[PDB]
């Protein structure tokens, strides 16, 4: 009908998942909106970014090779 | 337009402030495309940065070039993967000659393999895959351009991931056994998600099942793209408001353990419902060693109830159920847990994530287009403790 019965296997683990199995990113597009440094100020998000420690934060994407690192700029 | 831009330390500074104080590791991505006369990669832009990461006592891992397998089409170039290897190899050497303690290297970015066969990822790892602590590619279903609601709450759409991972799986087991597999960046749909598709409970069927078939098949880390952004497919929108996915992964975060185990459906499998089972994670006060949770997606069009396998059965089971909040149904861009809308208490202040206990014994009730986290306890499982 609609009851559906399930099979466990649970005699060992089938894998280890790392703490930070569930992991972000930011893209690094975002490094050319102006606004970015007020952006990741922001409270609201940091108290989400929070929720899902542990996690990596991945800085990357399509502009990771089109961004420069300037050490002279303000 | 030129996509070439700089960014400046104080850009450094907030993105390694933003992770430091919100509890997460920085990995961030260098430019692969500075190049010799020589077809060489061209270290000393790198090299500045590394040397001002160090100075400033920033714990920083590395990666080196993004989806080197459209370098031809994006940048006119092509950089094959026994070159990308010695490439990073030079990166690695930098990063031992630094004074970062155990920063670690992650590549090479690569897209999915799709139909075709990932040759650039077998040379690369045949060429530099001794420098890599982890092996990077990336995944998306489909094209945000052309997908439709049909597509997020279709199985064979989803199953099409099972043979993405199949074909990296292999060609890491042939050149690195053993080396970890990370999904470095990855969402429901490319070209920056599907509108209005990609940032609601629809787009939960996706990613809460890529997770469960990661785990299940040896991936070791998933990374999401994006936790926030201009992308449809963000978690947190640029008003600082958490999309339904935001609240999936958080319960993701806050029940799902490290221990993947294996549960199926005993009848004929139509794969409309999807079932993949934990151990609880450890650090959640509510629940100890033994305990396990099982999530669940339901793409049929009635509920379905799953009966658990003695002895679960008559074991106390939390309910974590998700539904979409108000009339827009699957394409809400809010979502209720156990009935009550989740949303933040203030800026400073998540939600409490409440579970909703069922009688012992009961069968585990799964509405329409649905998905649940279900933590069975004191479960007692030797395998948790
Ligand atoms: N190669």
């Amino acid at each position: 009908q609609d009851v559906v019965d399930l099979d466990f296997f649970t005699q060992e683990p089938l894998h280890l998942v790392s703490p930070s199995f569930l992991s972000v990113t930011i893209d690094a597009n975002l490094a050319t909106d102006p606004r970015f440094l007020i952006l990741l100020g922001s409270p609201k998000l940091r108290t989400l970014a929070r929720g899902l420690s542990p996690a990596y934060l991945r800085f990357g994407g399509t502009k990771t090779d089109f961004l420069i690192f300037d050490p002279k700029k303000e | 337009k030129f996509k070439n831009s700089t960014y400046s330390r104080s850009s450094v500074d907030v993105l390694y402030t933003f992770a430091k104080c919100s509890g997460l590791d920085l990995i961030f991505g260098l430019n692969a495309l500075l190049r010799t006369s020589d077809g060489q990669w061209n270290s000393s832009n790198a090299q500045l940065l590394l040397d001002y990461c160090a100075s400033k006592g920033y714990n920083i891992d590395w990666e080196l070039g993004n989806e080197p397998n459209s370098f031809r089409k994006k940048a006119g170039i092509f950089i094959n993967g026994s070159q990308l290897g010695k490439d990073f190899i030079h990166l690695h050497k930098l990063l031992r000659k630094s004074t970062f303690k155990n920063a670690k290297l992650y590549g090479p970015d690569v897209g999915q393999p799709r139909g075709k066969t990932a040759k650039m990822l077998k040379s690369f790892l045949k060429a530099g895959g001794e420098v890599i602590d982890a092996v990077t590619w990336h995944h998306y279903y489909l094209n945000g351009r052309t997908a439709t609601l049909e597509d997020f709450l279709n199985p064979d759409v989803l199953d099409t991931f099972i043979s993405q991972v199949q074909k990296v799986l292999q060609v890491v087991e042939s050149t690195r056994p053993g080396k970890k597999v990370w999904l470095g960046e990855t969402s429901s749909a490319y070209g920056g998600g599907a509108p209005g598709l990609s940032d609601t409970f629809a787009a939960g069927f996706m990613w809460l099942d890529k997770l469960g078939l990661s785990a299940r098949m040896g991936i070791e880390v998933v990374m999401r793209q994006v936790f926030f952004g201009a992308g449809n497919y963000h978690l947190v929108d640029e008003n600082f408001d958490p999309l339904p996915d935001y609240w999936l992964s958080l319960l993701f975060k806050k029940l799902v353990g490290t221990k993947v185990l294996m549960a199926s459906v005993q009848g004929q499998d139509r794969r409309k419902l999807r079932v993949y089972l934990h151990c609880t994670n450890t650090d959640n006060p509510r629940y100890k060693e033994g305990d396990l949770t099982l999530y669940a997606i339901n793409l049929h069009n009635v509920t379905k109830y799953l009966r658990l396998p003695y002895p679960f059965s008559n074991k106390q089971v939390d309910q974590y159920l998700l539904r979409p909040h108000g009339p827009d149904g699957l394409l809400s861009k809010s979502v209720q847990l156990n009935g009550q809308t989740l949303k933040m208490v203030d800026d400073q202040t998540l939600p409490p994530l409440k579970p909703k206990p069922l009688r012992p014994g009961s069968s585990l009730g799964l509405p329409a287009f649905s998905y649940a986290f279900f933590v069975i306890r004191n479960a007692k499982v030797p395998a948790c403790i």
